[PDB]
RNA sequence: GCGAUAACGAACGAGACCUUAACCUACUAAAUAGUGCUGCUAGCAUUUGCUGGUAUAGUCACUUCUUAGAGGGACUAUCGAUUUCAAGUCGAUGGAAGUUUGAGGCAAUAACAGGUCUGUGAUGCCCUUAGACGUUCUGGGCCGCACGCGCGCUACACUGACGGAGCCAGCGAGUAUAAGCCUUGGCCGAGAGGUCUGGGAAAUCUUGUGAAACUCCGUCGUGCUGGGGAUAGAGCAUUGUAAUUGUUGCUCUUCAACGAGGAAUUCCUAGUAAGCGCAAGUCAUCAGCUUGCGUUGAUUACGUCCCUGCCCUUUGUACACACCG
C-alpha cells in the first residue's frame, strides 16, 4: 500500500477531465481506494497591453488570459500500478506529476 | 404584552417593538397623516421601519422612489457635497438625533413634523423656460406630486446644510429648526423663502 | 466640575518673548512661541508637571519658569536626543533645541555656511529658487 | 568670475521685473500632394 | 442527532451560514449574542425577523451563525437574512407547512431582502475612465 | 526528442500553405491578379465555404494602394471566426 | 450562566479590565510612554498620557484571547491607520512596534500571556481565568 | 542635425 | 474673529448659568454657547455637571450631540 | 384659493426639451371643467395636482 | 426593447407550418418539442424561438394570423 | 420588426455567438475548503450549559457554505390595459433573475496622405560609415524658470480635526548557488529599519493580505483654530557602483495660499455617480499614473430635438484631386 498523489494541469478542461475521468475509471475496475478529482479554483493569468505599437489614439487595452486547471488524485497502491496509470492516460495537453 | 425568556436574553425596549414597529423603537407611524390631499399617495407612511435605512432597489422603475419611506428619503438626501457620498450611517444617525430635537421642542410627533415640513415645501407652481435657442424665456406650469414632493425634501435639507456649516450649531440640530420652522410656514425658514420666491415668479409668468 | 476664580487669569503671557493669548489651552499656546511645535510642547508640559486641562493664564509663575526652564534645558530633563530641533549641531557637536529668537539666527548662520562655500544648495537660496529638487516649471508662479 | 559656481552667488535673479509674452503659442493644406511626381495611369495601368 | 438545519444568507460579498439546532433560545453572532451586534445604529436590521413573528418562534430553536466577507453594513444585512432563512427552514422541516407558509408571508409582505438575496453586484471597470461607467475628464 | 515531418491533407484549406504558395508565387514576378485567382479558385477546389485574399503594398507607382480578392461566403464577427 | 468576554461589549470591557489592570499594578510600564507617538502615522502622542498604555494593554489582552497565536507585527497592522500624507492621498502604515512588543512582554510577566508553539503568543492557563473574570465584574452593573 | 567638429 | 466666547467662569456667569439654564426648553452644547455666550469646552463641562446637579434630563446621549432638556 | 385637479389622460410630451407634460385634468369636487394643463414633474394618471388658478388652458411650449 | 428578430421570427413559423398538431399553448412542453425538432445550437436560441412558437399559437386560437 | 408595397426571396453587419457576474439544500467529489460529531483538553456558571484550543490518524460523517464540470433555469412567463389589435410598449403577479438579466470580447462594405520606419534580424530609397550618425566608457541633460494651458492629488472644516477603542473585503503575485522572490515568528529600535531562524515554486506560507473610509467614547469650540500642510533647517536609515540638483522612508522644527471658486466647461441613470482604500504593470529604489478589485453608497430623468455631432430624405451645384473644390 502506499499514499500517492497525482497531479493534473492543463489549459484546456476537455482533455483535462477525459484524463481525469481516465485515472478515475482505472481506480474503479482495480479495487483501489481514491481521493478525487480535486477540482483547484482555476488561475486567470491575465497580461493586459495597449493595442497601439506606437502611444496614437485612444487609450485601448487589450486583456489576454490564460487559464489553468488544476485536479489532484490520491490513490492507495503500489508504484507500480500508479505509473502505470500514467501511460495509459497521457496526453500532449495535460501534464501529469507523481508523488507519494 | 408577556415578557418572553430566552436564552440569550433580549432587553426590555426590544421586546416591546414586538407590539409595534416604530422608528428607532421610539416613533409611531399609527398617528401621522398627511395634511394635503394631492401628497398622499407619495409620501409613504404606511409600512412602519426601525431605521431608515433599507438598501432597496428604488431607482430601477419610473414612480419607486414613492415607495421608500419618506424619512429614508430625508436622510438620503443629507449625504451631499462630495465628502458625504457613501456616509449613510452618518446621515441616520443625524436624522435619529434631529427627531428628538424636533420632540423636546413643540411636543409634537417628530414624523409628523417632517411630513409637515414636506407638504409646505413644495412649490406647487414652478415656472419652467421656454427659451427659443438662447433667448431668456418664461412660462408657468403646474408642479406634478412626485415632484412637489422630492423637491421639498431637497430644498429642506440645502438649507439644513447651508445652515451648519461654519457653525457651532450641528447639523443634527440645525435640521431641526429647518424641520420646526417649515412645519408651521414660517417664512423665516430656508425652502419656505424658495417655495414662496418660486410660487412667487410663476404668478408674475401666467 | 465647573470652577470659578477672580484676579488670577492673566489675559496676555509673555514667554520667551512671544506674547502668548492666556485663554488658548496651555500645551497649543505655548505653540505660539517659534520653535515649540505640538509634539514639543505636548511633551514640555508633561515633564513640568503642568496639566493639560489648564488655559495659559490659568498657570502660575511658579509653572511658568518651570516650562521656560525645561524648553531651554531639555536634555536636562531625560528628552531624548532624536526629539530635539538641532541635533549634532555644526560647530560644537551637540544636540541643540533653538527657540523663539535662536531659531532664524541659527537659520541664517546655516543659509550663509552654505552660501560661504558657494555649494548648490546654498546658490539656490540665493536665487530664491526651490532648493530641494522640486521642479519650478510649472508650479514656480508665486 | 572665471568658476560657475563664484558667479552664480554673484548674480541676482532678475526675473520678477520683466513681463511676461503677452502670447506665446507657437506650437497647412494635408489633402494636396507635394511630393510633386504625379502617377500616371500607365503606371497603375501596369502595376495594378 | 437532533433536529438541525443549516442555512445562509448573503449580501454583497458578505456570507453568514446560520446553523439551527432544536434547544434554548439561543442566538450567537460568531460566538457573541445579538444584543451587542455593531454597528449600533443598525441593530434592528437584526431585530426584524425576531420581533416580527415574536420571540416565541426562538423557545425551541438555537441560531448560531457565522458571517464573513462583505463589509461591516453589508455584514449586517446577510445576518438578518440567515435569521429569517433559518427559522423558515427549520419550521418546513420540523413544524407544519402551514406556519412556515405563515411566517414566510410577514416575513416577504416587510422586506423582500430578508428572505431574497439582492443579486446586485459590483460593474467591472472598463478602461478609459475610473469607474464602471465613468470616464477620464474630457478637454478641448 | 523526435521530430516527424507530417503533409497536410488539404492543401487548400491550410492558409499557411496557401500563402507560402502564393508568396513563392508574387516574388517569381507572376502578376497580381493571375496569382490571387490561383489561390482563390484553389481554396474552393478544395471545399472551403469561402475565402479572401488581400494583398497591399506599392506597385510600380509612389502611391500605394490595397487590393481584396473576395469569393464564396465569409463570417466576420462573433465566436464562430475562431472556429471556422 | 457562564460569562465570557464573548459575552460583553467589547468598549466597555476594555475601559474595565484598563482600570483594574492599572489599579492592580504588576503590570511594568516603560519609561518612555509619556514621549512615544502610538503609530507612524499618528501626529500627536495618545490624550490620555497617564492610561494610555493599560488600555491599549488589555485591548491587546482581549484581542489575542478571542484568537489563536497572533504575533506581534500582526498586531502592528491591527492598530495601525491611514497615514496623513501631505498631498499624496492616504495609505496604511503599521503602528509602532515596540509598543506592541513591550505590551505582550508585559503581559507574558504578569500571568497572561505565553509564547505559542509554531509563533505567535497564546492565551494562558490564567489568561482565560482573569479576563473572564473580569467579563462577569463587568456587566452585573 | 549637427555637424560633429573637433577641437582636439 | 467676533466670536469671544468666554473660557473661564467667573462668579457673575456661574449663578447666572444656574438661574437661566433651568428656564430652556432644550439645552445642548450649542444652544449654551449661542445664548450663554460661554465656549465650547466650558458649556461641555458645564452640561455635565448640570445633570449631575439634577437642573438637566439627558434625553439623549452621544459624543457628537447631547440633547438635554429641563428636569422640572 | 387653491383647487385639486385629479389628471384623467397623459397627452404627451411638450416644451423645447421635453421637460413639460400636456395632461388632461379632472376636478376633485364638481367632475367636470375638464381641462388640459402642462406640468414639470413626472406625473402618471391619478394624480391629484392643485392648481393656483384654474381659469386657464394649456398648449404647446416653445 | 424585446423585438425578437427574424431569425426567431421566420425559424418559429416554419415549425406551426410544419408542426401544428403536436404543438400546444405551453411553452414549458413546446421547449422540450422543439427540441427533438429542430437541431438548435444553442439552448438560448431554443427558448426564444419556443417563446415565440407558443406566442404564435396562442395567437392562432384567437383567430386567423397573417403569413402563416 | 410590424406594416405599406414592382417587388420576391436571401447574404454580410446588428442580433445570434464567446467570456464573465447573479440562482441551484438538484447531481459529482474534496486532509491544499468548510461544518457537525467525536477523542483529548482548557476557562466561567455549576444544569447536562456557554466560549475556546488541539486531532495530515478520531485511519469519523457531510457537502449548507467554499472550490469547479456536467446540467437545469428566462423565453418578457401569466394576467390587465393601450396599438393598424400587428410589431411592440406600459402596469402588476410569480420569480434569483423581467433596463438586450448586468458587463465586456468579437465586429461589415469600402477608405484616411490619421499615428508610428524611436518595437521589430519588417522594410525601399537618401545620408553616414573609422576623428563614425556604429558600439562602449566617464560626467552632465531630459527635472533646467518672468509665463499661458491640460490630465490629477490635497484642502478650505464641527456631516470635521486629532486620541484611544471596535474591526470588516475582493482582484492578484511570489525563489535556488541565485546574483536573489513573497516573506510570518522571536529579539532590538520612538520610528524608519536591523538581526536570527522557518514556510511557501503555492486554495497549503506570506494572508482572514485584521485596507481605508466607517462605528463608539473623549479633547477641540467657529479662531486661518488642534482646518490645510506647501516652503525650509538639523538629524536618523534604506536601495544602489554611485543619492550632490534633497530617490525614498522616519524624528523634531518651520505653519504659506486656500475661508467653497468668474466667463466657461467635463463625466454620469443603479450597486451607477460619488467618496474609500487594496493588488498588478512599470520596479535595485521611487505611484499624486494606469489596469483591475472590493467597502460605504445616493440625488435626479426614465423624456426631447432646444444646443452639439453624426445618420437619412428632399434639394442646388460650373465640385469629382470632390469646398483644404
Ligand atoms: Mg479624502
Ligand atoms: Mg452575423
Ligand atoms: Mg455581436
Ligand atoms: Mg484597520
Ligand atoms: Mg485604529
Ligand atoms: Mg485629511
Ligand atoms: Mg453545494
Ligand atoms: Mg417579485
Ligand atoms: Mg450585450
Ligand atoms: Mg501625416
Ligand atoms: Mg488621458
Ligand atoms: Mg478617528
Ligand atoms: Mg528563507
Ligand atoms: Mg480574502
Ligand atoms: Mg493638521
Ligand atoms: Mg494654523
Ligand atoms: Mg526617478
Ligand atoms: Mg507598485
Ligand atoms: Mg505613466
Ligand atoms: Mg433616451
Ligand atoms: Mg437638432
Ligand atoms: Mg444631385
Ligand atoms: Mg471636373
Amino acid at each position: 500500500i502506499h499514499k500517492i498523489r497525482i497531479t493534473l494541469t492543463s489549459t484546456k478542461v476537455k482533455q483535462l477531465e477525459n484524463v481525469s475521468a481516465n485515472i478515475i475509471r482505472n481506480a474503479a475496475q482495480y479495487n483501489i481506494v481514491k481521493k478525487g478529482p480535486v477540482r483547484m479554483p482555476t488561475k486567470v493569468l491575465k497580461i493586459t497591453t495597449r493595442k497601439t505599437p506606437n502611444g496614437e489614439g485612444s487609450k485601448t487595452w487589450d486583456a489576454y488570459e490564460m487559464r489553468i486547471h488544476k485536479r489532484v488524485i490520491d490513490l492507495q497502491a503500489p508504484a507500480s500500478t500508479v505509473k502505470r496509470i500514467t501511460q495509459i492516460t497521457i496526453e500532449p495537453g495535460v501534464d501529469v506529476e507523481v508523488t507519494i | 404584552l408577556q415578557v418572553v425568556e430566552l436564552a440569550t436574553t433580549i432587553p426590555l425596549d426590544v421586546q416591546e417593538a414586538q407590539r409595534e414597529v416604530k422608528l428607532f423603537n421610539k416613533w409611531s407611524f399609527e398617528d401621522v397623516e398627511v395634511k394635503d390631499v394631492s401628497l398622499v399617495d407619495y409620501i409613504q407612511i404606511r409600512n412602519p421601519v426601525f431605521v431608515s435605512h433599507t438598501a432597496g432597489k428604488y431607482a430601477s422603475k419610473r414612480f419607486r422612489k414613492a415607495q421608500c419611506p419618506i424619512v429614508e428619503r430625508l436622510t438620503n438626501s443629507l449625504m451631499m457635497n462630495g465628502r458625504n457620498n457613501g456616509k449613510k450611517l452618518k446621515a441616520v444617525r443625524i436624522v435619529k438625533h434631529a427627531l428628538e430635537i424636533i420632540h423636546v421642542l413643540t411636543e409634537q410627533n417628530p414624523i409628523q413634523v417632517v411630513v409637515d415640513a414636506i407638504v409646505n415645501s413644495g412649490a406647487r407652481e414652478d415656472s419652467t423656460r421656454i427659451g427659443s435657442s438662447g433667448t431668456v424665456r418664461r412660462q408657468a406650469v403646474d408642479v406634478s406630486p412626485l415632484r412637489r414632493v422630492n423637491q421639498a425634501i431637497a430644498l429642506l435639507t440645502i438649507g439644513a446644510r447651508e445652515a451648519s456649516f461654519r457653525n457651532i450649531k450641528t447639523i443634527a440640530e440645525c435640521l431641526a429648526e429647518e424641520l420646526i420652522n417649515a412645519a408651521k410656514g414660517s417664512s423665516t425658514s430656508y425652502a419656505i423663502k424658495k417655495k414662496d420666491e418660486l410660487e412667487r415668479v410663476a404668478k408674475s409668468n401666467r | 466640575l465647573v470652577v470659578q476664580e477672580q484676579g488670577s487669569f492673566q489675559h496676555i503671557l509673555r514667554l520667551l518673548n512671544t506674547n502668548i493669548d492666556g485663554r488658548i489651552k496651555i500645551m497649543y499656546a505655548l505653540t505660539k512661541i517659534r520653535g515649540v511645535g505640538r509634539r514639543y510642547a505636548n511633551l514640555v508640559c508633561k515633564k513640568a508637571d503642568v496639566e493639560l486641562t489648564k488655559r495659559a493664564g490659568e498657570l502660575t509663575q511658579e509653572e511658568l519658569e518651570r516650562i521656560v526652564t525645561i524648553m531651554q534645558n531639555p536634555t536636562n530633563y531625560k528628552i531624548p536626543a532624536w526629539f530635539l530641533n538641532r541635533q549634532k549641531d555644526q560647530v560644537d557637536g551637540k544636540d541643540y533645541h533653538v527657540l523663539a529668537n535662536n531659531l532664524e539666527s541659527k537659520l541664517r548662520d546655516d543659509l550663509e555656511r552654505l552660501k560661504k562655500i558657494r555649494s548648490h544648495r546654498g546658490i539656490r537660496h540665493f536665487w530664491g529658487l526651490k532648493v530641494r529638487g522640486q521642479h519650478t516649471k510649472t508650479t514656480s508662479r508665486g | 568670475k572665471s568658476p560657475t559656481g563664484n558667479e552664480a552667488a554673484l548674480k541676482n535673479k532678475n526675473f520678477n521685473k520683466d513681463v511676461a509674452p503677452p502670447q506665446s503659442t507657437a506650437t497647412p493644406f494635408d489633402r494636396h500632394s507635394r511630393t510633386g511626381k504625379t502617377d500616371s495611369k500607365k503606371k497603375l495601368q501596369q502595376g495594378w | 442527532s437532533t433536529q438541525s438545519v443549516q442555512t445562509f444568507g448573503k449580501k454583497k460579498t458578505a456570507t453568514a451560514v446560520a446553523h439551527v439546532k432544536a434547544g434554548k433560545g439561543l442566538i450567537k453572532i460568531n460566538g457573541s449574542p445579538i444584543t451587542l451586534v455593531q454597528p449600533e445604529i443598525l441593530r434592528f436590521k437584526v431585530y426584524e425577523p425576531l420581533t416580527l413573528v415574536g420571540l416565541d418562534k426562538f423557545q425551541g430553536i438555537d441560531i448560531r451563525v457565522k458571517v464573513t466577507g462583505g463589509g461591516h453594513v453589508s455584514q449586517v444585512y446577510a445576518i438578518r437574512q440567515a435569521i429569517a432563512k433559518g427559522l423558515v427552514a427549520y419550521h418546513q422541516k420540523y413544524v407544519d407547512e402551514a406556519s412556515k407558509n405563515e411566517l414566510k408571508k410577514i416575513f416577504a409582505s416587510y422586506d423582500k431582502t430578508l428572505l431574497v438575496a439582492d443579486s446586485r453586484r459590483m460593474e467591472p471597470k472598463k478602461f478609459g475612465g475610473r469607474g464602471a461607467r465613468a470616464r477620464f475628464q474630457k478637454s478641448y | 526528442i523526435a521530430i516527424y515531418a507530417e503533409r497536410v491533407e488539404e492543401r487548400g484549406l491550410s492558409a499557411a500553405v496557401q500563402a507560402e504558395a502564393l508568396k513563392a508565387k508574387l516574388l517569381s514576378g507572376l502578376p497580381i491578379r493571375r496569382a490571387a485567382y490561383g489561390v482563390l479558385r484553389f481554396a474552393m477546389g478544395a471545399g472551403a465555404k469561402g475565402v479572401e485574399v488581400v494583398i497591399s503594398g506599392k506597385l510600380r507607382a509612389a502611391r500605394a494602394k490595397s487590393q481584396k480578392y473576395a469569393d464564396g461566403f465569409m463570417i466576420h464577427s462573433g465566436q464562430p471566426t475562431r472556429d471556422f | 450562566p457562564g460569562v465570557s468576554v464573548r459575552d460583553v461589549p467589547a468598549q466597555d470591557f476594555i475601559n474595565a479590565y484598563a482600570q483594574f489592570l492599572q489599579r492592580q499594578g504588576k503590570l511594568e510600564v516603560p519609561g518612555y510612554v509619556d514621549i512615544v507617538k502610538t503609530s507612524a502615522g499618528n501626529d500627536l502622542p495618545p490624550q490620555e498620557a497617564e492610561t494610555w498604555f493599560y488600555k491599549r494593554a488589555a485591548s491587546i489582552a482581549r484581542h489575542i484571547y478571542l484568537r489563536k497565536q497572533v504575533g506581534v507585527g500582526a498586531l502592528n497592522k491591527l492598530y495601525g491607520g491611514a497615514k496623513n500624507r501631505g498631498f499624496r492621498p492616504h495609505k496604511h502604515v503599521d503602528a509602532s512596534g515596540s509598543i506592541n512588543r513591550k505590551c505582550v512582554q508585559a503581559l507574558q510577566k504578569i500571568g497572561v500571556l505565553e509564547i505559542s508553539p509554531k509563533g505567535g503568543r497564546r492565551i494562558s492557563e490564567n489568561g482565560q481565568r482573569d479576563l473572564d473574570r473580569i467579563a462577569a465584574q463587568t456587566l452585573e452593573e | 542635425r549637427k555637424k560633429k567638429v573637433y577641437t582636439t | 474673529d467676533k466670536a469671544q466666547h468666554i473660557v473661564i467662569l467667573d462668579q457673575e456667569k456661574y449663578d447666572r448659568i444656574l438661574k437661566d439654564v433651568p428656564t430652556y426648553k432644550y439645552v445642548s452644547v450649542s444652544v449654551l454657547v449661542d445664548r450663554l455666550k460661554i465656549g465650547g469646552s466650558l458649556a461641555r463641562v458645564a452640561l455635565r455637571q448640570l445633570e449631575e446637579d439634577g437642573i438637566i434630563t439627558p434625553v439623549l446621549k452621544h459624543s457628537k450631540q447631547a440633547i438635554y432638556t429641563r428636569a422640572q | 384659493p387653491v383647487t385639486l385637479a385629479k389628471v384623467i389622460k397623459v397627452l404627451g410630451r411638450t416644451g423645447s426639451r421635453g421637460g413639460v407634460t400636456q395632461v388632461r385634468v379632472e376636478f376633485l369636487e364638481d367632475a367636470s371643467r375638464t381641462i388640459v394643463r402642462n406640468v414639470k414633474g413626472p406625473v402618471r394618471e391619478n394624480d391629484i395636482l392643485c392648481l393656483m388658478e384654474s381659469e386657464r388652458e394649456a398648449r404647446r411650449l416653445r | 426593447g424585446r423585438v425578437r428578430t427574424k431569425t426567431v421570427k421566420r425559424a418559429s413559423k416554419v415549425l406551426i407550418e410544419r408542426f401544428y398538431p403536436k404543438l400546444t399553448l405551453d411553452f414549458e412542453t413546446n421547449k422540450r418539442l422543439t427540441s427533438e425538432i429542430a437541431v438548435i445550437q444553442s439552448k438560448r436560441l431554443r427558448n426564444k424561438i419556443a417563446g415565440y412558437t407558443t406566442h404564435l399559437m396562442k395567437r392562432i386560437q384567437k383567430g386567423p394570423v397573417r403569413g402563416i
